[PDB]
């Protein structure tokens, strides 16, 4: 359904831009993803997955390494696990757990919210460092049982919120997201947070509307954001979602007023350029750079089917835009706006035709396309025309009804 | 020009195929038929729903 081959992927960086297990998940799918490079990254993820002892993932990534060097032992004609590693990790990690859920419940026995709280939270942390998903999530409620103040309130939205985006869970995040924004009163730039998880769960639940719009709002100010998406990438989206969605002049007054995505352009200046061109009726030049974006985000965490449906509607927008100050365009400068050959592109304005959003007729004859353009009263004559022989079609099926009921007409 | 058209400062089109700008006079200034017509099948359709719906 997914994994296709490209090169130029610079694995350290978006390896060391996020960190923890969205870290770890991305660097999986980077390596299930991509083959080619699959050797270097299944090595990076086990390098990194046996930090903070990690159990089953573990276990995976290794058969997975396991079978991947297996693989390179055959095609120019599998590493050890360490076993003593579970050993000394399960001992190490069972003792400090243990000791922590002693802490624990003797401060239960002490009653006292701020700390069951805290204490709760650090197990989260430390079972989801273990690798223990729905335990983390269990202590993160216990935990959201025992709040205090609006901080409290705060950190245990940001909790949810991160586990749920492991989990997948991202209605979840939705609604910590909105009960952490609407309550407390809609330096510390926390909101800027909230929007950038907002956001990006809205993204990985198909949307790009309200997806972009949530972006747009974060401030760089935040900048270390790396347990759940690293800036470029959060530029990416946001000019991504804002070229899909944002038609002309609400691309330019979100760009502009924001001036967060200013410098989030700046950082990703492929994205700036493709815009601009965008404005700039410079199609071809866009569509081209959008391709070579493609290939270099087709293996990202949470982007590939929605990235393929957002450069779909990117093209169509392109099209759309591009032939709107027209009445009269030859389809040979429209096609030579773009790589695309004649009949090509004759196929793609036959199809948004056929959808519609482009009003528009292709004379084949010249390759011309000629922009429609009709009168609101032969329309309007015509449909009324058809209203009133429906009219006068349903008055006499009405009168008909009449007929069987007055009469006592039925099937006995 | 298509800068221009693209903000809507412009209600005109282009023809590059003669070099040419054909701008819309538009000096009808209808568009009132249109309100009819609107007005012409949306009670239409919903005189039609109230007679099945009554029957």
């Amino acid at each position: 359904n997914y994994v296709v081959e490209n090169p130029s992927l610079d694995l350290e960086q978006y390896a060391a831009s996020y960190s923890g297990l969205m870290r770890i998940e991305r660097l999986q799918f980077i390596a299930d993803h991509c083959p080619t490079l699959r050797v270097e990254a299944l090595k990076m993820a086990l390098s990194f997955v046996q930090r903070t002892f990690n159990v089953d993932m573990y276990e995976e990534i290794h058969r997975k390494l396991s079978e991947a060097t297996r693989e390179l032992q055959n095609a120019p004609d599998p590493p050890a696990l360490d076993t003593a590693w579970v050993e000394a990790t399960r001992k190490k990690a069972l003792l400090k757990l243990e000791k922590l859920d002693t802490d624990l419940k003797n401060y239960k026995g002490n009653s006292i919210k701020e700390s069951i709280r805290r204490g709760h939270d650090d197990l989260g942390d430390h079972y989801l460092d273990c690798g223990d998903l729905s335990n983390a999530l269990k202590c993160y409620s216990r935990a959201r049982d025992y709040c205090t103040s609006a901080k409290h309130v705060i950190n245990m939205c940001l909790n949810v919120i991160k586990v749920s985006v492991y989990l997948q869970n991202w209605s979840h995040v939705l609604s910590y997201v909105s009960k952490a924004e609407s309550t407390p009163e809609i330096t510390q730039a926390i909101l800027t947070k909230l929007k950038c998880a907002a956001g990006l769960a809205e993204l990985a639940a198909r949307k790009y509307k309200q997806a972009a719009k949530c972006l747009l709002l974060a401030s760089f100010d935040h900048c270390d954001f790396p347990e759940l998406l690293s800036p470029s990438n959060v530029a990416i989206y946001g000019g991504l979602c804002a070229l899909a969605t944002f038609d002309r002049q609400e691309l330019q007054r979100n760009v502009i007023s924001s001036s967060s995505f200013k410098l989030f352009l700046e950082l990703e200046p492929q994205v700036r350029d493709i815009i601009f061109k965008f404005y700039e009726s410079k199609y071809a030049s866009c569509l081209k750079m959008l391709d070579e974006m493609k290939d270099n985000l087709l293996l990202d965490m949470y982007l590939a089917p929605h990235v393929r449906t957002l450069y779909t509607q990117i093209r169509n927008r392109a099209l759309i835009q591009y032939f709107s100050p027209y009445v009269s365009a030859d389809m040979h400068r429209m096609a030579a706006a773009f790589n695309t050959t004649v009949a090509a592109l004759e196929d793609e304005l036959t199809q948004l035709i056929l959808e519609g959003l482009i009003s528009a007729r292709v004379d084949s004859h010249s390759k011309i396309l000629y922009a429609r353009d009709v009168d609101q009263r032969s329309t309007t004559f015509e449909k009324s025309l058809l209203m009133g022989k429906e009219f006068q079609r349903r008055a006499k099926a009405m009168m008909l009804r009449a007929a069987v009921l007055r009469n006592q007409i039925h099937v006995k | 020009l298509v800068q221009c058209i693209l903000d809507n400062t412009i209600h005109g089109r282009i023809d590059q195929v003669n070099q040419l700008l054909e701008l819309d006079h538009q000096k009808r200034g209808g568009a009132r038929y249109t309100a009819l017509d609107k007005w012409t099948n949306q009670l239409n359709s919903l005189n039609q729903a109230v007679v099945s719906k009554l029957a």
